[PDB]
């Protein structure tokens, strides 16, 4: 938030299997209904976190964590065929 | 500093609040860099982090309870009822209390919300977790402070988060459990041991009594038999065609609606096109897939709303292609009339009532004895099965038609269709049985005729289970007669009165009885 | 320097052995020489505040009056004669002996017959304290033995925190489903009597005297115990209730219990004889009570609903509306067969939850190189060996009985066990299947009341079985006027109460020759 210098910044998390308590802390952090009282180990005052905009991906839906399956929304990504490849390829 | 304050809101034991006044001075005497501070810093904050003693100021109004109950969810009389008599138990008592309920069906038939509802109308919080996935007795009951990364399981942090000594904890699928947790969850929901429950990590005894535990689960078989001792089996029923419908237009358009931030002006959706999405779109006993494709024509229909190429839209069949694809299920029975070699049967698994499909044929033509070959995944239950009805198939042609050579010169072959499936259950004898005589004699069933139940080796038709999903899946097949073991009576018209309403129903002790209404 | 007199008070009431205490007294020298923000302070003072809240010598006043104890005992639970007369015993040998002692008890039986209920009743009659470890699912031996003090959590192990909280040497321990744990190698160390005395924890690192604790252990089944752990312990058999032991049980206390967790008053809500005999009849089947619980509390339950309500300002329970509060009943059919044909004779079973009715049926897969038996029931492999042993024995009795009866010798037969969902093991249907594919063979159907049970060996001779108790319960519910046992069961049979057996014309035998006789 610092060095993007804005109040509602977009957010993408990558790989969210392969978490290893961090979970927790991003599990809270998915919730709009606390985002408005973040607080952290550094600043002694609360941060409004509720303007974030929030998309996650991984390889498979099975993360570590139950609580995240019911809260992000399923979008499937499929392959290319040879000729849409072709085409990306060469643009 | 602040950690002493948070204790006077609270009514703290003394066994754990000399422990924390301990922990606290050593705390205060040891350095502020040490690993062994850190240790102590997060022992007591989780020491100081569960709500000692504050309890949830619980309603105990009949009628506002049942209005609320009424009001979030169709149906599921049994659950209410319950309810209803906890909350009458508890005005007797003068005080909180709380049960160990259980609900167990198909899944997408509402078990979850509902434990939502209850929480709402008896106004304490609510938490969910799952346990379908624990293997060790750690991540329920803690990790012990000495290894590295120590948690203190789960129901710690229930109580953390909730706020509540009195809280609605929800556990989920329960019927799946790795290889032991189930220990762990005795412990958890033993009636005596809950007032002195003891976390690995917070070593200090916790007192559960009076938190209300929902058990979530598919199957009660998978159940571990000394879980299901300790806790209320409550079923909660299949939906058909009405009731879905009913469902869906109460509920879930208007919620669905309202999450893609549209109303009732801009995107009405017909009855006609709910029903269509009932019957094809969805073959299943919940209303998880009906939900997903309302959920999918109203964001379409938002997003047609906002590019502006309708200023409303109206729901028809004819243009329900262009929002929700082309149909799937198209046919209501992979057999509309049945061959001389098929007979239809009833089927009972995890995700609810299903019908099966029982085939036979000739391996080689006729003119040593004959034999039976079974294909389809069958179990070791079912192949006994067959082999039974094959041995009384004989005996019966044997008598009542002596001259009729078929079954015990020709060589049969036993099919179930959808061959990837495993299927297992005695509960299919009879069906075999009727199409092996079908397909010898060369006389098709009745045509929308359904069975099932164990047969014996004498022709006694025993008893089976899941009744109430088999005769819900029947009903959903268009059939029009049944035939079920005399000793599921009882548990037969326990069913609604417009769930038994067409279908021409049967009982049986002997198989002769099935051979007499077969044919 | 306060924490030390605050270490030494702890000291004045207790009476700390001689190899304790230079334990104590050395650290004590030790802490004065270490700064307070430095970890070997830490970690001292917790070794010190450790040592120091042991109750080295603290010993519970226990109470040695046979009488009261008895009172207290008869008070809180129905007809557990052995669990009570070893109770008797023990306070008899403390009292002659004049000092406490320590013993390992291990009940062991079908769940919800109320081991772990007895052993709080115990713990409070003999005025010890209680304490509950679970032993189930427990993996890892640092609960028991705890971990070194170099690390930086550490633990005295599950034994040392309950002398903690105790605040006694002679605590009662419950460590329950020992035939459930995953090891049990620490175990032995903690219930060894030629090691009890020092057992010694690897955090403390002194020896602990545990001579005094009574340790009592429950266990659902024996054989999964290991056999050096259950070498050391003395098994003590909690029985199943028949159905008038689970009447008065219900009676006396299942029913005043749920009144109480329900609220109800016995002016409210009545519970008559007949209708708790109709529930333990038909609405559950099994050797505990936990069942009959679950009914009385929804009995309860719907009166308190009705009393709320306002439906009625009084409810009373009659078997002719108990369906309205439970429903239809459950168990109904009594047998599978009143008039069994020639094929299919009536068997006993030793089954889980109580023994059961099970039948033989017998059928020909084909009309008229020898011939074939086929078995089906989910049987195990020793009653597949049975079955062989038995379709064996049946030809060659037939071979010297009836020469010309050429049926078993060449006809292909199909054996089929109903229920066939139900994993069925055991060589107690030996017996059974001789006779019900002797009746197939003479085409003549065997006595209509009859039931039967036990081993058959090759040559015909009749071998003992277990669980007569069971079988012989199951016989008299199902409505058999006359049984066959074997004679070596004899005093199994006779063992059991006059009213368990009064009604059956049993039959001891010792050959089949005379089972023979006795069916036809
Ligand atoms: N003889 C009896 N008299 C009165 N109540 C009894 C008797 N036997 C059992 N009960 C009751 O039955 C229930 C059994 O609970 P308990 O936990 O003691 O059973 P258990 O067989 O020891 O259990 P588990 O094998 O699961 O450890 C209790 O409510 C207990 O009071
Ligand atoms: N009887 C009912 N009344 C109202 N809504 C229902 C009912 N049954 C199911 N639903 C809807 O179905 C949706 C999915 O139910 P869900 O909680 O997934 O059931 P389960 O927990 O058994 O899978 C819920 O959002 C709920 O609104
Ligand atoms: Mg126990």
């Amino acid at each position: 938030l610092k060095k993007t210098k804005t109040e509602n910044p977009l957010i993408l998390i990558d790989e969210v299997d392969k978490i290893g308590d961090p979970s927790s802390a991003l599990l809270e952090l998915l919730d709009p209904e606390q985002n408005a009282n973040f607080l952290d180990h550094y600043l002694d005052v609360p941060v409004d976190l509720s303007k974030v905009l929030f998309i996650c991906t991984a390889n498979v839906t099975d993360t570590i964590p139950e609580p995240l399956r019911d809260r992000m929304e399923m979008i499937n990504v499929s392959g290319y065929v040879a000729q849409e490849k072709l085409a990306i390829a060469e643009r | 500093e602040k950690f002493r304050e948070r204790l006077k809101e609270l009514v703290v034991p003394k066994h754990v609040m000399d422990v924390v006044d301990e922990e606290l001075s050593k705390l205060g005497l040891l350095d502020n860099h040490s690993s062994e501070f850190n240790v102590t810093r997060n022992y007591l904050d989780w020491l100081t982090s569960i709500p000692w003693g504050k309890y949830s100021n619980e309603n105990l109004d009949l009628a506002r309870a049942q209005a609320v109950l009424e009001e979030d969810h169709y149906g599921m009389e049994d659950v209410k009822k319950r309810i209803l008599e906890f909350i009458a138990v508890s005005q007797l008592r003068g005080s909180t209390q709380g049960k160990i309920l259980c609900f167990y069906g198909p899944p997408g038939v509402g078990k979850t919300s509902i434990a939502r509802s209850i929480a709402r109308a008896l106004n304490r919080e609510y938490f969910r977790f799952s346990v379908g996935g624990m293997t060790d007795v750690a991540e329920i009951k803690g990790h012990r402070r000495t290894y590295v990364g120590a948690m203190p399981g789960k129901i710690i942090q229930c109580l953390k988060k909730t706020k509540t000594e009195n809280p609605l904890i929800l556990i989920d699928e329960v019927d799946k459990i790795g290889r032991d947790p189930s220990s762990a969850l005795l412990e958890l929901l033993d009636p005596e041991q809950n007032a002195n429950f003891l976390d690995h990590y917070l070593d200090v005894p916790v007192d559960l009594s009076k938190v209300l535990f929902i058990c979530t689960a598919n199957v009660t078989d998978t159940i571990p038999e000394p879980l299901r001792d300790r806790m209320e089996m409550i079923n909660v029923s299949g939906y058909v065609a009405q009731e879905k419908l009913a469902i869906a237009e109460r509920y879930l358009v208007p919620q669905a609606r309202a999450l893609c931030g549209l109303d009732e002006s801009k995107a009405k959706l017909s009855s006609d096109v709910l029903t269509l999405l009932i019957k094809q779109y969805c073959r299943e006993s919940g209303v998880r897939n009906l939900q997903k494709q309302v959920e999918k024509v109203l964001r379409k229909s938002a997003y047609k709303i906002v590019s502006g190429e309708a200023e409303s839209v109206e729901v028809t069949p004819e243009n329900l292609q262009d929002f929700v694809g082309k149909p799937v299920f198209t046919v209501e029975r992979m057999y509309d009339v049945t061959p001389p070699g098929v007979v239809m049967g009833l089927a009972w698994t995890a995700m609810g009532g299903s019908t099966l499909f029982v085939e036979t044929s000739l391996r080689r033509p006729q003119d040593k004895d004959g034999s039976l070959e079974v294909t389809g995944q069958l179990g070791e239950v079912m192949k006994e099965s067959a082999r039974i009805a094959y041995t009384f198939a004989r005996a019966f042609l044997m008598q009542h038609a002596p001259a009729n050579d078929y079954l015990v010169t020709s060589h049969i072959h036993l099919h179930v269709p959808e061959g990837a499936t495993p299927k297992d259950g005695p509960s299919a004898g009879c069906t075999i049985v009727t199409a092996l005589l079908s397909l010898a004699m060369g006389r098709p069933v009745r045509q929308n005729l359904a069975m099932t139940g164990e047969v014996s080796l004498t022709g006694k038709i025993l008893p089976v289970g899941g009744i109430k999903e088999k005769t819900i899946a029947a009903k959903r097949a268009g059939v029009t007669c049944i035939v079920l073991p005399a000793e599921n009576k009882k548990d037969f018209y326990d069913l609604a009165a417009f769930i038994t309403e067409g279908l021409e129903v049967h009982f049986v002790e002997h198989y002769r009885e099935i051979f007499d209404i077969a044919f």
